[PDB]
């Protein structure tokens, strides 16, 4: 009765892992002016963030670009010498005691038979109290890898990157406003390329990301498993104002044939600690919303407590971020010190470092040239990364950057188009 | 009316947008992009080679001489082509697909040899 | 309730032309193939012409093959037949009927499900 | 008589050298060599896919069922085909191209469905 | 029954495995691998283009209108097909190949123009 009929151009697909390419406005494809989203009126599909390979590709490309940008920059190997460090001749407040040191050293110069005396200011965190010879201290990473100076012409602005499908593939987007990262999504659309995602690198407080459309959303791979992180997306931003209120004079020297080293010469005015401001009421409302949602996963007649990280190094116990090119490490214990049972602002002290590792790696370091003048930046807190220990206790986490990327890519899936298929009809040759 | 727009529609409707999907099959830093272009081409060519083997070259809708052994799917036309979407159909008869492809290949080989002996 | 209503012509002279039309209601017009069946006043039924539901494929009996045009308009739910050279032998009742063919993703037909009442066409 | 030798000749003459041009469409330091080879393939395949969509697969000359609306060009058959080269023709009807391609696509889809029903 | 299994068999037997071989034609460090993948595609496409030129597109066994000038191989159809393997045949008639291919192209060009002139 019925015969096999072959159809080509059949609108079906399978889950797939393929190579994605980027587009933007060091460079790849020009940003596509029109993503051409297609609604797919009756398509329901299953999404599963945390098993999403788009995350791994974003991870690898961001790190690779970071490394490529340092290839032509000065390698500060002539500076791994003993230092002679003493205290700073200025008005230093208690919060800065001691925090800074005035270090002199013998630098190489343009000619090999010449040497020069240079002194500069260092943060205590960038030096180690060793040597114990004629001199006191050496630079932190001259016992692991050599430091590379970032080129002064290169900014670290998080310019957004779009991720585009290759021919034969498509990206499906979940538009369900209540989607928690996994399972069926009743409203799915097809796009050619994702929206631009800003490669913002930070730890416990996610900055400048997307907000939830209606309500705070708590997403976790396994909510009852303390080994998993909890990504909390806010439906409202919390504004945070960060500053480094010290007017730096930046000087430079040649350490070799075309190799210029940058350093802080001195500080104009009083010396004060860098800090960030979070409005107090706003923060209290934000937590109240988070608590209401946590109570839907945990017992309702419960107690939710917030606490500061219990340990690890500066990279994970603080809020790490880039503010105007400087690297801040802010103490958030002022944000996560409360218990919730059934024009004020919060100031977060911030530490500054010039020699950073960025990624969780051993063999690389970077020196961030100090910046002339005074730095101020304003960012939006768009989500939190929390971990969990009656009374449930939550603490800031976020050491693995993949989680920052998951908070933006959770709504996208890659599928392979399989246009060939068969079905019975009455038609025969 | 765009790419995969008909994916949630019934097979009897979706069969009219075959050109929409067919047109979306073709088009160190920069190497992975070149690799992606090469593999997209290879997948395209394999589908075209297979259609050629079955005698479906050059067409989007190809009728054959192989019958539908009910053991693969015992649903009637006015279920398959009025209710199910191609995605639900593909899942239903995913298992018994290599069997169908094998039958289509044999059918075409018999047809090519029969024709050679009718042009004699 | 399915209805097919012929709104045809009347008495015409041989060698001229006459156009019939049939309006349909009660079902999706576009889902069905349609045909015209003829009945001379003293005779049985004769199939005359068939048209596919999308209007692309038409078939005729040899006796009218070079003379009749069968058409369709799916926006107006209308079937029509234009007859030329009107032989006296074409006097008959012309019935509008639904069925006679399927579209090869559909269950088969090859019979007629619905009938109109018929237009009477008389050729002098 | 070689590649593009007929470019300066009239359309009615040039049409006899279609195989000459068709045969010349195929075949970090050095990476650009691969990029060039890959794009040559991609362009070739797009032309072949398009001929497939229109039902012209496998032919260099393909007649269709789409009629020539005079608005595209009202020149008579012996002002086009023995008084005008292909280069001048392409310029004459450049704007009205995507229209024609769209019509050809629709024509073939109508043709494929009708045929299927006739083979029931 | 596998790839090239029929290589030692007679032409009259080997011709039944054409799909076996056809399916084995498709599928700084890493560049030589891309080069290998690209050339596999280019060789495939050239064979397909040539079959298209000759009017053999979409089929594995193509009859033509070109006759066998005995000066190519004056052997008879119980020797060529029952006593010779494709490898031996290919060697016998390797000299006179770019004559046969030229004739096949010419024959098809005439067939296309004759077919257009009939469809008028
Ligand atoms: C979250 O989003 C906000 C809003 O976009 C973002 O704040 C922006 O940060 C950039 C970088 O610090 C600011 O850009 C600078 O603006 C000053 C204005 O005086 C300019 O002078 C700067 O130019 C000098 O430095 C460049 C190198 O960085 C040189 O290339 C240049 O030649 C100059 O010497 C530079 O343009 C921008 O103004 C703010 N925007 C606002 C509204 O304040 C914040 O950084 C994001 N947060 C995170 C964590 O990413
Ligand atoms: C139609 O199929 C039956 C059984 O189908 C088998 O199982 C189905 C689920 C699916 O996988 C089919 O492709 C399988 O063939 C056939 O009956 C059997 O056929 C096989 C050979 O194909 C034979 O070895 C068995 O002994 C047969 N008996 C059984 C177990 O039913 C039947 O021959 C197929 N008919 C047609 C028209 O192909
Ligand atoms: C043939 O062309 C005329 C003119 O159409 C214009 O030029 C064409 C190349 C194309 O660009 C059209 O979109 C242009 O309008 C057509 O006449 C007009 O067609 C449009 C669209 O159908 C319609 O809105 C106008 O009312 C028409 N005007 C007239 C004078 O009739 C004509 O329809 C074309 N015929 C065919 C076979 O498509
Ligand atoms: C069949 O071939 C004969 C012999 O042709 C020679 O061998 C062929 C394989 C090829 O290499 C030819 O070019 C050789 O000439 C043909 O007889 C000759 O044909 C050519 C034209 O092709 C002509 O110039 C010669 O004068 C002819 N005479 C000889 C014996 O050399 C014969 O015409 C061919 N028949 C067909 C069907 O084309
Ligand atoms: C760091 O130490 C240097 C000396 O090595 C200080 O520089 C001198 O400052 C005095 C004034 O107090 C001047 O008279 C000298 O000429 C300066 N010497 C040089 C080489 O510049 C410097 O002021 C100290 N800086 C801080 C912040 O303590
Ligand atoms: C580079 O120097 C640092 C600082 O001295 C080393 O870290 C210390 O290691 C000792 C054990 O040998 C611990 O007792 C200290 O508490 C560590 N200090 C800090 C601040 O963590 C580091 O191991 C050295 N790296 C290499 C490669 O030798
Ligand atoms: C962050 O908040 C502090 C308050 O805790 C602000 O400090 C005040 O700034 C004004 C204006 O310069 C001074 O008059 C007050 O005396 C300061 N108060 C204290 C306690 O120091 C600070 O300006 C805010 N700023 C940011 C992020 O730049
Ligand atoms: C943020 O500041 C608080 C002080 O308010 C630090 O908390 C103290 O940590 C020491 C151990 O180093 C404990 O002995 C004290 O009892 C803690 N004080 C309080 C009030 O709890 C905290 O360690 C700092 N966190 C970071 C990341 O710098
Ligand atoms: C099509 O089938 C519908 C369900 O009935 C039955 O189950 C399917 C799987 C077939 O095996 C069929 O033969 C059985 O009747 C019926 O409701 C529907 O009426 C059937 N329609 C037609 C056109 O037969
Ligand atoms: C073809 O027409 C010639 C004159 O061309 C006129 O103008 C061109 C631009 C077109 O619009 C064309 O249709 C017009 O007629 C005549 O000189 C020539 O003899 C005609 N040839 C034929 C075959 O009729
Ligand atoms: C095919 O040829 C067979 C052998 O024929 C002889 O040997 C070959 C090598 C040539 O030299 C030929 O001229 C000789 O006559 C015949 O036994 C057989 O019948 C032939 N078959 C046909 C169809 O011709
Ligand atoms: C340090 O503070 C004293 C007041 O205690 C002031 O007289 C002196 O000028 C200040 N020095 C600097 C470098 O600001
Ligand atoms: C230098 O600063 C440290 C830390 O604040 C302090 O303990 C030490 O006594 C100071 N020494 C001098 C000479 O000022
Ligand atoms: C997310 O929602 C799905 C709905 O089916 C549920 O099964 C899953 O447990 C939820 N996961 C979390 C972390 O809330
Ligand atoms: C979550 O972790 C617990 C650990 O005891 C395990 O029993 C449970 O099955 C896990 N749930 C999921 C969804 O992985
Ligand atoms: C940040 O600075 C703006 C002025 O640029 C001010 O209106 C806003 O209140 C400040 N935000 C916080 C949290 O202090
Ligand atoms: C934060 O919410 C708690 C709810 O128990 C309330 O007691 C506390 O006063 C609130 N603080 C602010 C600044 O609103
Ligand atoms: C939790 O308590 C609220 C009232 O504060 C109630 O509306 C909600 O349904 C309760 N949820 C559960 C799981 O008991
Ligand atoms: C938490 O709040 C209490 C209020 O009594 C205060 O004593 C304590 O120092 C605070 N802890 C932190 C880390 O700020
Ligand atoms: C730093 O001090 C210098 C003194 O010459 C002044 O020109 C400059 O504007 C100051 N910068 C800031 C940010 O206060
Ligand atoms: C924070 O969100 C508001 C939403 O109205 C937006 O206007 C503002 O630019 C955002 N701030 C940053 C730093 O992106
Ligand atoms: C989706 O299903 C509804 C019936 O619930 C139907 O009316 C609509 O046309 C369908 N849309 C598509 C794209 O198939
Ligand atoms: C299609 O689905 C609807 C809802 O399940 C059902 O009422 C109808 O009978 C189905 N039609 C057929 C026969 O496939
Ligand atoms: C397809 O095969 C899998 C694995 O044997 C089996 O679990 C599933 O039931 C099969 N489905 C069908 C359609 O028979
Ligand atoms: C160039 O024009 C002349 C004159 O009409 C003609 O004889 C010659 O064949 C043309 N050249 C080509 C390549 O057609
Ligand atoms: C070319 O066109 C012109 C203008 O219509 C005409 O006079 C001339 O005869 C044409 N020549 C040929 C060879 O068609
Ligand atoms: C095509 O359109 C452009 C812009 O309107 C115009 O300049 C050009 O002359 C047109 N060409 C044709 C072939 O009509
Ligand atoms: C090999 O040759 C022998 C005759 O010597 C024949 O019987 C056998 O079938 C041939 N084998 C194959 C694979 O063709
Ligand atoms: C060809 O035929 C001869 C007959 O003597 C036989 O010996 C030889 O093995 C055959 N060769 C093949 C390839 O079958
Ligand atoms: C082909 O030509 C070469 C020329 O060297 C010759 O050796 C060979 O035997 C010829 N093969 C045949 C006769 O096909």
């Amino acid at each position: 009765n019925l015969w096999v009929t072959v159809y080509y151009g059949v609108p079906v697909w399978k889950d797939a892992e393929t190579t994605l390419f980027c587009a933007s406005d060091h460079a790849c494809v020009p940003t596509d002016p029109n993503p051409q989203e297609i609604h797919l009126e009756n398509v329901t599909e299953e999404f599963n963030m945390w098993k999403n390979n788009m995350v791994e590709q974003m991870h690898e490309d961001i790190i690779s670009l970071w490394d490529q940008s340092l290839k032509p920059c000065v390698k500060l190997t002539p500076l791994c010498v003993t230092l002679q460090c003493t205290n700073v001749t200025n008005n230093i407040t208690d919060d800065m005691r001691g925090e800074l040191k005035n270090c002199s050293f013998n630098a190489t110069t343009e000619l090999r038979n010449k040497r020069q005396k240079v002194y500069s200011l260092f943060y205590r965190l960038d030096i180690v109290p060793m040597v114990d010879l004629w001199t006191n201290y050496r630079l932190i990473n001259c016992n692991t890898s050599a430091i590379t100076q970032a080129c002064p012409k290169v900014s670290f602005e998080p310019i957004p990157i779009h991720y585009c499908a290759p021919a034969g593939f498509a990206i499906l987007k979940c538009k369900d406003k209540k989607f928690n990262g996994t399972g069926p999504c009743p409203s799915v659309s097809t796009v050619q390329c994702t929206h631009g995602i800003k490669p913002v690198v930070s730890t416990q407080l996610l900055l400048n990301g997307s907000l939830a459309e209606e309500e705070v959303i708590i997403r976790s791979e396994n909510i009852t498993n303390n080994a998993k992180n909890i990504l909390v997306q806010l439906n409202t931003p919390v504004q945070i104002n960060c500053t480094r209120p010290n007017n730096n004079t930046v000087k430079s020297i040649r350490i070799g044939p075309g190799q210029a080293f940058y350093y802080t010469g001195d500080i104009i005015g009083d010396i004060r600690q860098a800090h960030c401001n979070v409005s107090k009421a706003t923060w209290n409302e934000t937590l109240g919303k988070v608590v209401k949602q946590l109570r839907k996963h945990f017992g309702n007649n419960t107690i939710i407590r917030f606490a500061q990280s219990s340990g690890g190094d500066l990279e994970v116990t603080t809020h790490s971020f880039n503010c105007g090119g400087e690297f801040f490490y802010c103490n958030t214990s002022g944000l996560f010190n409360s218990t919730w049972i059934s024009n004020d602002s919060i100031t977060l002290p911030c530490r500054i470092k010039q020699i950073i590792n960025m990624w969780q790696r051993i063999g690389q370091a970077m020196y961030a040239p100090p910046i002339q003048g005074v730095i101020r930046c304003v960012s939006n807190i768009t989500g939190l990364i929390l971990t969990r220990d009656t009374t449930e206790t939550f603490r800031p986490g976020g050491g693995d950057m993949r989680d920052n990327w998951r908070s933006e890519l959770y709504k996208y899936k890659v599928v392979k188009i399989e246009p060939l298929g068969v079905a019975p009809t009455r038609c025969k040759r | 009316l765009g790419f995969l727009g008909a994916a949630g529609s019934t097979m009897g409707a979706a069969s009219m947008t075959l050109t929409v999907q067919a047109r979306n099959l073709l088009s160190h830093w920069g190497i992975k992009q070149l690799q992606a272009r090469v593999l997209a081409v290879e997948h395209y060519l394999r589908d075209q080679q297979l259609l050629g083997i079955w005698g479906c070259s050059g067409k989007l809708i190809c009728c054959t001489n192989v019958p539908w052994n009910s053991s693969w799917s015992n649903r009637n036309l006015s279920e398959i082509w009025d209710n199910m979407t191609w995605l639900q159909w593909d899942k239903e008869i995913s298992n018994y697909t290599q069997i169908i492809y094998g039958l289509l290949e044999e059918s075409q080989n018999q047809q090519e040899k029969n024709e050679q002996d009718l042009l004699a | 309730e399915v209805q097919l209503v012929e709104t045809g012509g009347g008495l015409v002279q041989p060698g001229g032309s006459l156009k019939l039309s049939c309006r349909a209601s009660g079902y999706t017009f576009s889902s069905f193939a349609m045909s015209w069946v003829r009945q001379a006043p003293g005779k049985g039924l004769e199939w005359v012409s068939l048209i596919n539901d999308r209007g692309g494929l038409t078939f005729y009996v040899d006796s009218v093959k070079g003379r009749f045009t069968i058409s369709r308009d799916n926006s107006k739910n209308t079937l029509s037949l234009q007859m030329h050279s009107l032989r006296d032998g074409d006097t008959a009742v012309y019935y509008c009927a639904t069925g006679g063919m399927s579209s090869a993703l559909q269950s088969s037909k090859y019979y007629f499900d619905f009938w109109g009442q018929g237009a009477l066409v008389t050729v002098s």
